[PDB]
């Protein structure tokens, strides 16, 4: 199977900063998904094919990485991006990155 | 219908076989080669037409065999890269016309490995 | 047998050939371009299509120098940044797939200077008449 | 690729009697010409392979009358009409149509006692 | 627009079952693939299964064969060609699988794959 | 001579892809037997009697039958001339009506139904007048709608369906693709050729090799068999959505046969339009089967069990399953034999397991007289029943798995059939093709001038 | 903003310009003239009669002197009575519109003549080569 | 017909010269009886087997032409 | 004709705060390039009109980064970041496509008092 490990799990911030997310997967060659998921309410899609953005998602959420290493940034937070941010390769998932205020 | 001799080659030596023509010209004229297996018969290498100066080969053997000739003398050079113990075989001249027949035919360069 | 060289007088046989030996064959694929109720209508359509991008590509030879002419000369000098290449390995190593993911960017250039070439020679040629 | 197979491999047929061995192509062998460049070969031992007949219908100059060959395309065959001693030899099948050019095994016609 | 509704909340028995209804609507539904998926309460997501709804080919877990059924149907009227029904039935319930059930649709674009999943459900909530 | 000037060069050989529409090509000989027999035997040009490839050297095209677009032109094509060959026939609107259906007489053993005696009344030549009349359908084919009971048809709730002319056979005759002017169709020769990716000997050639159109979704029939090895062939094989195409290099045999010797019988709906009903079962009631030797299907599962340990490893434990359910037609094993549609469970092939280190099987088939083909809104059509025994041989040339797998790390890799898509039979022969656009006007330098 | 020069290097944008100044621009209309169930049998029908009235020009431009020119001369001399205007008004005032309604009667007159031409030229240059 | 005559020596013209000698097995007659008294149906039925040859040899000539021209502009 | 209007027309803004005015097109402004051929000026008073930026995107050398602006081809606006003395002045839209080239009435940014 595929283990896919999601590190840092909690990430506090203030807006304005620059979160960096980045998943471990055991196979290589693969794409990657990254997921989006409030508190509360329906996932959403954030970016597939491990480079590309979904629609109605603006350009702050850049995604990159290959082999094993994925990275997801978000430079320029916002009050409303505080979330839950998952990993998903084919049907293995990942647990989450918490992201937190910091004061 | 003049030829090389049989040789002695070590595993991993680049060899070149000749057999120049004589007689008949090399605009008219075009070479291949062949090889004499105990077990798979007969097998196709390659070609020259001298005047363009590019052909193919069969598909096993490209990269080994590459298939030079010297138009002003007329020799016809092959050229062998890393052989192995299995091309014990007889390697054969042949002559062919456009939609044509085998005209004539080598005696054969074995190459023992 | 049939034999090779029917290989490179057959159509598109001198595709992995070099440069400098598929301009003795290179009328085949000049030949081959042209010749060869829905359905009618699919086929019809199909071969009108490659009767106008003929007719496109001869009235673009032909605004040239050269109206009948497969191989052609001009009068427009090559910008060296186009392919800095010297004319031996052009000519004797590479193939034509190769050369043209080469100066892929740079034709339209070309074809411009092509035109500006054609229509100042003829220019010139009406002024040269003109005195007579 | 177009390999061939040999039906039988090996016939000791008594001097003067019919012989028949085929060939069994895997695609068809037709081109632009319309004849199918099929070539038959005999080999004598130690020496070069000769060429029995051409196409279908052709024959080589040289060869006497004791061969005839027959065939519509797909599958092709022949008839020796009397056999002599130096009929003995490694006959073979092959292609001259598509790269690379294929043969048949071969087959090594022996006596009878 | 491409709507995927469910329906409501369930309380459920253990060793009963349930059936949980994705009704899909905007799209031409005898194409892409519905997938089903679960989020268990601090243990994450998990995959279902996957079904083709041009014949009703499906896929299961490994992990839950023998306990899940899925099925579909089509719109038959020519006047409204595109709405469509799925069907999950999931038996053999115990206390461990009170989660949130969801059902998916593929990405929309050309480039995507099948898994990254764009278009998703309102969420049944199932409490056994 | 250090400057350069351009030359323009005209038909020079150098090609981009691009994707265009192309014609087929039916072979002449079927033109010997003519009259609509089968489809397009008006509808298509004859072929070139010599196909003429052309090797080409030392050449690398890359090659993907995944995103190819001239098996989509087929799956296209095909539906509609399909479509193309039903219209004259007629429509069996006023069939649509109240059955009065009975068992057929048979030691009935309260376990099986699977025919029908059916009398409903029918209209006659005149209008005023009209019959009482009989027939058998199958169990598949009425719907209890609430004494004798009363049933109706079952395409009665949505649409009512032409039936299909039986001088229109269904049988398969090989279609070519002759490229038009102005493109070309690249072919691979590699025989180690895995689906995706560069093959470095292509031939170019004008007019593609004999596809014989089957229809069948467990198991694909009569396919160009592959030379070395069996072989397989995916996308992504981690993934689970696409299946994984097989291709083999024996083709394993297949016998089907209907032991039902029926009587077909004419019925006049209409003035003009007959209609073909199934009218009585001389001889006995038997069940319609499948036979295949089981040495060399066990064989042959051993020959695709040795190549897919190389994708996912040596030590694991590769088993087949039957299919996980859904539709009739996609999970037992749809076919065509004489003009009559089987349906044949094949669980009895699909369950082995395999570890790192005579008779035959019989297998039971079901039988549709209606069917619903790549799955319309309003459209399916009454294939009507055939005089006597039939029975069918074929080769099996190859089949479509899928993997499945959620979690939990286990050593199995169990595989079932799969189906769903029409398309997947057409990747398994349009896969070694590519269309090109020639682009014959290409420009290089040379030392000359032009004379002023 | 674009620039008013892109008018002319246009389609048609030398229309109201001068006589002296559109055959600098002439090859855009040459250019655009060719390239660009039953409405596919119109779209057909209109797309074939366009590549045919483009042949017949073409044909009819090639039985002349100049087969693929887009400027040409010839060897026959003008009538006074067909315009009687000297050069420089009629290639620096007159656009073509007005030069083609006031020699509409005499067209036919004027392409018999390069029909003898062209035909008296094709037997004097047979003539010429005849004696080597 | 306009392809096959452009890649003569003649894109343009009606009447035409090559450089390619006749082959007197071919139709052997003198000049003054195939330009005075013959009609073109009649010489048509008479060279009707020797076509191909013919536009072999004019495919052949225009190529050799086209190459010797290409290595006199070339010195340039 | 594609004249243009503009709204609104003067407005006073404080030194540090952000003016948007919007120019509406009536016909589309799209070139055979595909950029939206329209200009920005600027025009201190009694002087020549200066360029603020180009097309949407790009921008006059010579001119400091407080200026930016957007459209989606039917109707177009500026963002001012920060507000100087020099901002005064009189603005305009241009078009760069049809002829004749409209412009824009003129905006007069002001001070707050
Ligand atoms: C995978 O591929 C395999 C290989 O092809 C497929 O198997 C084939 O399936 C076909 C089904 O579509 C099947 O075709 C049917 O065959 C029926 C059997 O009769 C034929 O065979 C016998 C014995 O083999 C033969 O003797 C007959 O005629 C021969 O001689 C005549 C001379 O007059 C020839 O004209 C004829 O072509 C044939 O020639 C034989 O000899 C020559 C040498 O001279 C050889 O060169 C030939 O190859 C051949 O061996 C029969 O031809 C037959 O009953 C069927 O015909 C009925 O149906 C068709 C419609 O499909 C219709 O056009 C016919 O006219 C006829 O209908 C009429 O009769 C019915 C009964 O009375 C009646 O109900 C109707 O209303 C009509 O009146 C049909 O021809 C074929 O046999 C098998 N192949 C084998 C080897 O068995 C397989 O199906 C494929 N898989 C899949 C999934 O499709
Ligand atoms: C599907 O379902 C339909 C009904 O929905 C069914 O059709 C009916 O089949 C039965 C047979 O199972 C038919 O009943 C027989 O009909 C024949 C023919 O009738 C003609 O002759 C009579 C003579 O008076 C005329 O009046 C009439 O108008 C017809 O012209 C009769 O001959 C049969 O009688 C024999 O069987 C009786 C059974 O009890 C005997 O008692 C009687 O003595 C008769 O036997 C004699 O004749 C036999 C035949 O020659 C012979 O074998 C005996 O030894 C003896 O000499 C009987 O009435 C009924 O008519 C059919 N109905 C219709 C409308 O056609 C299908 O058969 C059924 N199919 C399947 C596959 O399930
Ligand atoms: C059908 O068969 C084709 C082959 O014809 C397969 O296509 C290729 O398959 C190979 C392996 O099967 C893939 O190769 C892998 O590529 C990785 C990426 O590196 C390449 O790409 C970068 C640029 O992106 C280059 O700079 C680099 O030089 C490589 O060219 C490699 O990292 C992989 O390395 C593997 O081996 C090393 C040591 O051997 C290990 O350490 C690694 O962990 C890893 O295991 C490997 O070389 C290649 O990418 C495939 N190409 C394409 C186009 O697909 C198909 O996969 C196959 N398909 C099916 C369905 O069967
Ligand atoms: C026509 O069809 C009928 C279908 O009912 C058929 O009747 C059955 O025939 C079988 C065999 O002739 C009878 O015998 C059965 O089969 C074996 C014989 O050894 C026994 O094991 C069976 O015992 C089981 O079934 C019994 C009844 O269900 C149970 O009481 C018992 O405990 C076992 O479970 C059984 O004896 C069978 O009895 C009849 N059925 C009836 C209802 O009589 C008939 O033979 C067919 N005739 C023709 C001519 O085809
Ligand atoms: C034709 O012209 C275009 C335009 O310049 C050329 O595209 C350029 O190609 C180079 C690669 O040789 C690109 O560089 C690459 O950029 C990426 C960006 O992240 C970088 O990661 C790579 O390491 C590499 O440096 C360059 O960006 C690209 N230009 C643009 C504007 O995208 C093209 O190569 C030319 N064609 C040929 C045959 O040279
Ligand atoms: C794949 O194989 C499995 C078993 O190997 C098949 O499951 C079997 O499915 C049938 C019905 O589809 C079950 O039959 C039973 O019939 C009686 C009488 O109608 C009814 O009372 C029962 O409730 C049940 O329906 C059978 O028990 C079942 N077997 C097991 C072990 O569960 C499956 O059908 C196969 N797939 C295909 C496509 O054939
Ligand atoms: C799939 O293959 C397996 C074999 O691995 C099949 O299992 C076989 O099942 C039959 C009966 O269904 C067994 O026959 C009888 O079983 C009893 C036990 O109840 C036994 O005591 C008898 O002597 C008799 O053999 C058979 O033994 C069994 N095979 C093995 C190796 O034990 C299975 O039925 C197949 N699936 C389908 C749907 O056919
Ligand atoms: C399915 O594939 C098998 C290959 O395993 C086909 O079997 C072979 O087919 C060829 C030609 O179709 C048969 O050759 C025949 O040889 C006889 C010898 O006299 C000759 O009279 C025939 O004209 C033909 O050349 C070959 O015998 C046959 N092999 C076997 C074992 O039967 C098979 O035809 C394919 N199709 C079907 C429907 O099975
Ligand atoms: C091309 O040639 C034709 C043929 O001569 C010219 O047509 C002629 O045009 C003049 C006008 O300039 C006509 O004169 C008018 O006649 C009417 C008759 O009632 C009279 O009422 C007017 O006052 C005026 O005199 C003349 O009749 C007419 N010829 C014929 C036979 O109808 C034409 O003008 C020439 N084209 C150009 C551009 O000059
Ligand atoms: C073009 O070449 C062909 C090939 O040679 C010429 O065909 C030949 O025509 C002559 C007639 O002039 C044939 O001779 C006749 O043969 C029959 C055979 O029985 C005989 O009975 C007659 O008395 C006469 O001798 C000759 O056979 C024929 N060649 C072949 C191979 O059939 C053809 O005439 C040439 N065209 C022209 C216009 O000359
Ligand atoms: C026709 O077949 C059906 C199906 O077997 C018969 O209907 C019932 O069959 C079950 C056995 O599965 C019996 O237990 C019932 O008693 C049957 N119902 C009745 C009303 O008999 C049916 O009997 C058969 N015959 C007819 C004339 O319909
Ligand atoms: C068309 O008729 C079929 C046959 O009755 C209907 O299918 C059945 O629908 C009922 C209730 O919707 C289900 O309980 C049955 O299981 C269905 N049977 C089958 C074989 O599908 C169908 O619903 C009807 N459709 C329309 C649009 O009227
Ligand atoms: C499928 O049917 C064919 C034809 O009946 C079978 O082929 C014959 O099989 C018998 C033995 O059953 C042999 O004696 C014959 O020599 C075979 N003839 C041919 C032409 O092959 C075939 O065996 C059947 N296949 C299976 C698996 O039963
Ligand atoms: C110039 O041409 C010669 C062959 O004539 C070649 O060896 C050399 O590499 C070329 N120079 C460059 C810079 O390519
Ligand atoms: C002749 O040309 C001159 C200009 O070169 C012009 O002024 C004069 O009017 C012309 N004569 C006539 C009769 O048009
Ligand atoms: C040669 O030409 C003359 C006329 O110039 C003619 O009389 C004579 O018959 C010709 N000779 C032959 C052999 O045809």
């Amino acid at each position: 199977e595929i283990v896919l490990t999601q590190s840092p799990g909690i990430l506090s911030l203030s807006p304005g900063e620059t979160a960096t997310l980045f998943c471990k997967a055991s196979q290589g060659g693969n794409a990657m998904t990254w997921y989006q998921k409030r508190r509360g309410q329906v996932p959403r899609l954030l970016i597939y094919d491990t480079s590309r953005r979904a629609s109605g998602v603006p350009d702050r959420f850049v995604g990159s990485g290959s082999g094993t290493d994925f990275f997801l940034t978000i430079n320029k937070l916002d009050r409303e991006d505080f979330a839950v941010y998952y990993c998903q390769q084919f049907e293995f998932f990942g647990l989450g990155s918490e992201l937190e205020v910091h004061r | 219908l003049q030829q090389s001799g049989a040789d002695l080659v070590r595993p991993g030596a680049s060899v070149t076989l000749s057999c120049k023509a004589s007689g008949y010209t090399f605009t008219d004229y075009e070479m291949h080669w062949m090889k004499q297996t105990p077990v798979h018969g007969l097998e196709w290498i390659g070609a020259i037409v001298p005047e363009t100066g590019y052909t193919a080969y069969n598909q096993k053997f490209k990269g080994k065999a590459i298939l030079t000739a010297d138009k002003s003398s007329n020799t016809v050079y092959m050229q062998f890269r890393s052989l192995t113990s299995e091309d014990s075989a007889v390697y054969y001249c042949s002559r062919l016309k456009l939609l044509g027949y085998f005209d004539v035919w080598g005696t054969g360069t074995t190459v023992t490995v | 047998a049939v034999g090779i060289g029917a290989v490179f007088l057959g159509f598109l046989g001198a595709a992995g050939s070099t440069m400098g030996a598929a301009s003795m064959t290179l009328t085949v694929q000049a030949r081959n371009l042209l010749s060869g109720t829905v359905w009618g209508i699919k086929q019809l359509q199909a071969r009108v299509l490659a009767v106008e991008r003929y007719l496109r590509d001869q009235q673009l030879l032909g605004i040239w120098g050269c109206s009948g002419k497969l191989i052609c000369c001009t009068n427009v000098p090559w910008n060296s940044s186009w392919s800095n290449r010297n004319l031996s390995e052009i000519w004797d190593n590479m193939t034509w797939l190769q050369w043209d993911k080469e100066i892929s960017n740079y034709t339209q250039i070309i074809y411009g200077l092509l035109e500006e070439s054609q229509n100042q020679q003829e220019k010139n040629e009406q002024d040269l008449l003109a005195l007579d | 690729d177009v390999l061939m197979t040999q039906t039988p491999l090996s016939l000791p047929v008594s001097l003067g009697d019919q012989a028949s061995i085929s060939c069994k192509s895997s695609q068809s062998i037709v081109y632009k010409d319309g004849n199918s460049y099929l070539e038959w070969y005999l080999q004598k031992v130690g020496q070069s392979p000769k060429l029995l007949i051409y196409r279908v219908s052709n024959r080589f100059s040289g060869v006497p009358d004791r061969f005839s060959g027959s065939g519509s395309g797909t599958d092709f065959t022949l008839k020796i009409s009397r056999v002599e001693a130096e009929d003995l030899g490694v006959y073979y099948c092959f292609q001259g149509t598509h790269l690379p050019y294929t043969f048949g095994g071969g087959t090594k016609l022996e006596m009878k006692r | 627009q491409v709507q995927l509704v469910q329906s409501g909340a369930v309380i459920k028995t253990p060793g009963s079952s349930v059936k949980i209804s994705c009704r899909a609507s905007g799209y031409n539904f005898r194409d892409y693939s519905i997938h089903w998926v679960r989020l268990i309460p601090d243990k994450g997501f998990e995959w279902i299964g996957w079904i083709k709804p041009l014949w009703g080919a499906v896929s299961y877990a490994r992990q839950l064969q023998g306990r899940v059924s899925m099925t579909r149907q089509l719109s038959q009227d020519p006047d409204d060609p595109d709405w469509g029904v799925a069907y999950m039935e999931f038996s053999g319930l115990t206390p461990a699988d009170t989660a949130e059930y969801f059902c998916v649709r593929r990405g929309s674009c050309d480039y995507c794959g099948d898994f990254p999943w764009q278009y998703w459900g309102q969420g049944t909530v199932v409490v056994v | 001579a250090e400057n350069l000037w351009v030359t323009v060069y005209y038909g020079v050989p150098v090609w981009k892809d691009a994707e265009t529409t192309l014609f087929c090509a039916s072979d002449a000989k079927a033109y010997e037997t003519e009259k609509h027999n089968v489809w397009a035997t008006h509808a298509c040009v004859p072929t070139d009697p010599n196909p003429q490839e052309i090797h080409l050297e030392n050449v690398t095209e890359e090659f993907n039958m995944w995103k190819n677009n001239m098996v989509e032109q087929m799956h296209t094509d095909i539906i509609s001339l399909w479509d193309q060959s039903l219209k004259p026939c007629v429509k069996l609107t006023p069939l649509c009506v109240t059955l009065q259906c009975t068992n057929v007489t048979n030691n009935i053993t309260d376990m099986r139904g699977e025919l029908k005696n059916c009398s409903f009344n029918m209209t006659t030549e005149l209008r005023d007048k009209k019959q009482k009349v009989y027939s058998l359908f199958y169990r598949l084919d009425v719907v209890q709608i609430n004494s004798n009971k009363e049933y109706r048809l079952i395409n009665c709730n949505t649409s009512a369906c032409t039936q299909a002319c039986p001088k229109v056979s269904f049988e398969p005759i090989p279609i070519h693709y002759c490229a038009p002017a102005g493109f070309a169709i690249l072919k691979c020769k590699d025989k180690k050729f895995n689906g995706t990716g560069p093959c470095p000997s292509v031939s170019t050639v004008q007019c593609t090799h004999g596809i014989k159109p089957v229809v069948s979704t467990q198991l694909l029939l009569n396919g160009s068999l592959a030379e070395e090895e069996v072989m397989i062939r995916s996308e992504n094989i981690t993934n689970n959505a696409k299946n994984i195409l097989v291709q083999f290099n024996t083709p394993v045999q297949i016998n089907c046969t209907r032991p039902n010797n029926n009587t077909r019988k004419s019925i006049r709906i209409g003035p003009g339009q007959a209609f073909y009903a199934t009218g009585d079962i001389i001889g006995d009631i038997r069940q319609a089967h499948c036979n295949v030797s089981k040495a060399t299907w066990n064989e042959t599962l051993g020959k695709v069990v040795k190549q897919l340990r190389k994708h996912f490893g040596n030590n694991t434990i590769i088993r087949f399953a039957n299919s996980s359910g859904g539709d009739l037609e996609v999970t037992t094993h749809s076919f065509n034999c004489g003009g009559e549609f089987f349906y044949c469970n094949t669980s009895g092939l699909f369950n082995s397991t395999w570890i790192s280190n005579n008779d035959s099987i019989t297998l039971p088939c079901r039988i549709k007289q209606i069917i619903n083909m790549w799955q319309r809104i309003g459209q399916c059509m009454y294939a009507p029943p055939i005089q006597g025994v039939i029975r069918c041989v074929s080769n099996i040339t190859g089949l479509i798995l899928t993997r499945d797998g959620g979690s939990t790390n286990s050593t199995t890799e169990t595989f079932r059939p799969g189906g769903g898509d029409m398309r997947d039979n057409w990747r398994s022969e349009l896969y070694k093709y590519k269309v090109v656009k020639i682009e014959p006007l290409g420009v290089a330098p040379t030392r000359c001038k032009r004379r002023v």
